[PDB]
RNA sequence: ACCCACUCGGCACCUUACGAGAAAUCAAAGUCUUUGGGUUCUGGGGGGAGUAUGGUCGCAAGGCUGAAACUUAAAGGAAUUGACGGAAGGGCACCACCAGGAGUGGAGCCUGCGGCUUAAUUUGACUCAACACGGGGAAACUCACCAGGUCCAGACACAAUAAGGAUUGACAGAUUGAGAGCUCUUUCUUGAUUUUGUGGGUGGUGGUGCAUGGCCGUUCUUAGUUGGUGGAGUGAUUUGUCUGCUUAAUUGCGAUAACGAACGAGACCUUAACCUACUAAAUAGUGGUGCUAGCAUUUGCUGGUUAUCCACUUCUUAGAGGGACUAUCGGUUUCAAGCCGAUGGAAGUUUGAGGCAAUAACAGGUCUGUGAUGCCCUUAGACGUUCUGGGCCGCACGCGCGCUACACUGACGGAGCCAGCGAGUCUAACCUUGGCCGAGAGGUCUUGGUAAUCUUGUGAAACUCCGUCGUGCUGGGGAUAGAGCAUUGUAAUUAUUGCUCUUCAACGAGGAAUUCCUAGUAAGCGCAAGUCAUCAGCUUGCGUUGAUUACGUCCCUGCCCUUUGUACACACC
């Protein structure tokens, strides 16, 4: 046939990151646990998935993109 | 024409380790117990077999 | 000198063969395992090799005598069957010629092939038997090629990671051809479905058709293949299965140590031909009747009316039969199979045309039709797959199949007006009548048809008729090109196709060469079907008009058959 050329410069793939995350979620001096990371008001999550943090962004997760909500 | 009438064939292939046989069979069933069709080959002439006669003997007539 | 009968001894031929031989053959090569008349000479697998050596003869060249080491499983003989030949004898055929037809070869373009060019211009195939072939008419697709971007659709098994998260996904931005979370920023999400590793799979239009199946083409427009009982031979084998004649035919007659049979040919089947005989038909058509229009009127003539009724089956349809067997008669011939002519006949060239097709052969073609397949290669920066875009069409030129032409048997413009084989839409947008609109291509409104019921009588084309042009590259010819309009499609630029205007090339019958063909054939002519969203200058069939010339031969070419040679048999590659 011909095999290889190649200008360099290969692509990798993803990470997933690590993190230990789930520390957010402050509890009081025993035990009242207030939420840090304000929840997700489309029924599709109920309440438990949160929204990230970015610039104008605040983002749902689960909804695997949908939904823009800012505050 | 007696060949879609009378003779069945069939190719397998069967499949070994070195390569792949052809099997070609070709069965010819009796025309005689056709059953449903011809009864013989287009070929098959038969002549029916006549009869000895003891012919002569003087006219006469017989009365009912 | 001749003739006729005998008889010795010669050179030989013939037929037999009691007999001999491995055989071919042999009156000796016989009288040999039933082995002995007398005598001479030579051989003891093949090569080494008539070589080395000594002797000897010769002027010489060389003659006579004449080893071994070593190597080697065959060398050899006669006959058989094949296969082949640049031997000889017969045939057969418009993929051969003859007698001709219509051409290709010359030109323009269409299309395939080479070549060149190219990021790539995917690839198979190269005499008949590659080259409008792979149903190969590629805009995406197809697609195999090239420029780049995703995805695993990596079964299963062990191990590793790991619920404190094995892994999944993505809004915006960056990025990208891209509204791909491809990747990165950022930080949610997901929950044992993956992920990393080895082993093992899997896909692949990756290789190999010179590893295979299957299929196909070619030999083959051919006529060949085999066994029973007998005859010959130790045997392989042979004869049957052949000089001739005949046929399209190992088709037959005939000859005859063969008789009588089977596969293949023929039979058979399919389609085109013929039935006033049979069964019928508002999905086919005829006559009569009403209802009714036009013209004549003296009755008449020509139409309308999917049922207003009656009848019929000539035409159409398809069931069942019938029909032809080269019949009658005559020429010709071994008075055989046959062949030829006349009459009759729907039909008398295998009735015309196809389908089917024995044994064998080919390193024919096809792994690129197949979830047919061995083995090799590759397998996540993929040769898997998919998405975006290009390419197969690229243009100094060589080859092939075609289309259109060079006009006056014509082009043009009116007008006449006639086929057959097909095909059509359900979970869908196929075939399209009719009405409008538009010069046209087309558009728009409806409509009939899953169909002998509708498109469609497919009112097809050559053609026929009345005019115009008048031999002038002309009103023949329509290449190339400009500008505009429409149609298919997500997309038309390198211009899918269709229409209009303009532009108006080569080509004045084509060198050497070479193709196809014998009657509803050739040739001219259009149609339907395949392909198909759109595109036929291709193909498969179809009908329309309809000739000239053979009804022969072996000159060319091709091939079969004998005969013959063979040291070939993996068979002249
Ligand atoms: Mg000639
Ligand atoms: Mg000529
Ligand atoms: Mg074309
Ligand atoms: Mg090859
Ligand atoms: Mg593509
Ligand atoms: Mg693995
Ligand atoms: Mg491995
Ligand atoms: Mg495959
Ligand atoms: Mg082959
Ligand atoms: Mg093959
Ligand atoms: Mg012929
Ligand atoms: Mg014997
Ligand atoms: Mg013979
Ligand atoms: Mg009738
Ligand atoms: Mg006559
Ligand atoms: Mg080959
Ligand atoms: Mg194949
Ligand atoms: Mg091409
Ligand atoms: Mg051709
Ligand atoms: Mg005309
Ligand atoms: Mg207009
Ligand atoms: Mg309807
Ligand atoms: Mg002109
Ligand atoms: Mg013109
Ligand atoms: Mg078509
Ligand atoms: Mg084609
Ligand atoms: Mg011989
Ligand atoms: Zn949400």
């Amino acid at each position: 046939k011909k095999v290889y050329t190649t200008p360099k410069k290969i692509k990798h793939k993803h990470k997933k990151v690590k993190l230990a995350v789930l520390s957010y979620y402050k509890v009081d001096a025993e035990g009242k646990v207030t939420k840090l990371r304000r929840e997700c008001s489309n029924p599709t999550c109920g309440a438990g998935v949160f929204l990230a943090n970015h610039k104008d962004r605040l983002y749902c997760g689960k909804c695997h993109s949908v939904y823009k909500v800012n505050a | 024409q007696p060949v879609n009438d009378f003779i069945d064939t069939a190719t397998r292939h069967v499949l070994m380790r070195q390569g792949v046989l052809g099997i070609k069979v070709k069965i010819m069933r009796d025309p005689a117990k056709s059953r449903t069709g011809p009864k013989a080959l287009p070929d098959a002439v038969t002549i029916i077999e006549p009869k000895e006669e003891e012919p002569i003997l003087a006219p006469s007539v017989k009365d009912y």
